[PDB]
């Protein structure tokens, strides 16, 4: 089960840096 | 709609930035 989880990890923190003052919104799933 | 793509094939600072509020 782990490298999705793992990569989530990085992906919100990537998505936090290019959105930047629009703020954003993670969901995993759909 | 987040993981599988981008976890499966890198995705790339535009692309990241329309999942932008
Ligand atoms: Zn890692």
């Amino acid at each position: 089960f782990v490298n999705q989880h793992l990569c989530g990890s990085h992906l919100v923190e990537a998505l936090y840096l290019v959105c930047g003052e629009r703020g954003f919104f993670y969901t995993p799933k759909a | 709609g987040i993981v599988e793509q981008c976890c499966t094939s890198i995705c790339s600072l535009y692309q990241l930035e329309n999942y932008c509020n």
